[PDB]
């Protein structure tokens, strides 16, 4: 029911979850920024080479335990 | 995503674009979209990571072994600095066609601006750097529509296969892209 994944930044900062498969991501980023002091709106996931939305859950994504989701910080110019 | 007709763009628009652009050829030239890649502006920031695993996870996710083409969207955000959201944005076409000369051709509206990250993502991706022509920009908003454009007639010119990649008489459409983010 549940599943480990780590969230990898930019800089190879590494912070590593435990969640139910049908939760919302929502809740894994949520906690990221809010650990990572960053704004929500600020930052982007990514996995499997696509950006990932907070309503999705990692059933939906067949995510598996060990899977390693990218955060990047939003770019302007 | 919403872009104003002086706004900045974002890595959204970029992607946003590139999404449209992908489906676009992939109807119009299926053979020249499997051997070409759009890359996403953040994992084309991956690509220059510190981290050698975040720059090989992107790598992957490229995967420019099987591509001609590689369009990587160059923003100069920062890896390190949270505030630091970048400046300026410019395009970098790696031909890989000669498996043993691939050329990195950076196109930038603000010549040199970028050229050192240009220079690191073409190393990153065994290609020699070459500076290319672009119109230069003649305001400090539009580099962006610049690449998108850009990307966009160096498509149509490579589906063409014409020789002449210069850019420099590029004709640029905020408007049309703000159509097509809306659409």
């Amino acid at each position: 029911a549940h599943i480990n994944l780590k969230v990898k930044g930019q800089d190879g900062n590494e912070v590593f979850f435990r969640i139910k498969r049908s939760t919302q991501l929502k809740k894994l980023m949520n906690a990221y920024c809010d650990r990572q002091s960053v704004d929500f709106n600020s930052i982007a996931f990514l996995f499997d080479g696509r950006r990932l939305r907070a309503e999705q859950t990692p059933d939906e994504l067949e995510m598996e335990d060990g899977d390693e989701i990218d955060a990047m910080l939003h770019q302007t110019g | 995503p919403v872009l104003g007709p002086t706004q900045w763009l974002g890595d959204e628009h970029i992607q946003r674009d590139y999404e449209l652009l992908a489906q676009e050829l992939q109807q119009n030239n299926p053979d020249l979209a499997a051997r070409t890649r759009f890359v996403d502006p953040l994992i084309a920031q991956m690509l220059r990571s510190p981290s050698k695993e975040v720059a090989e996870r992107a790598l992957g996710w490229v995967r420019p072994g099987t591509a001609d083409f590689l369009f990587l969207p160059v923003s100069d955000a920062s890896d390190t600095d949270r505030h630091q959201r970048g400046s300026h944005w410019s395009l970098l076409l790696v031909d890989r066609r000669d498996r043993g000369r691939r050329v990195a051709y950076h196109y930038d509206s603000t010549q040199g601006y970028n050229d050192g990250l240009a220079a690191e993502l073409a190393g990153r991706l065994d290609a020699n750097l070459q500076q290319a022509p672009i119109r230069q920009q003649q305001n400090s908003y539009d580099c962006g529509v610049f690449v998108l454009d850009g990307t966009r007639e160096l498509v149509r010119r490579l589906a063409a296969r014409r020789p002449d990649l210069n850019l420099n008489n590029l004709v640029i459409s905020r408007q049309e892209l703000r159509d097509r983010l809306g659409a």
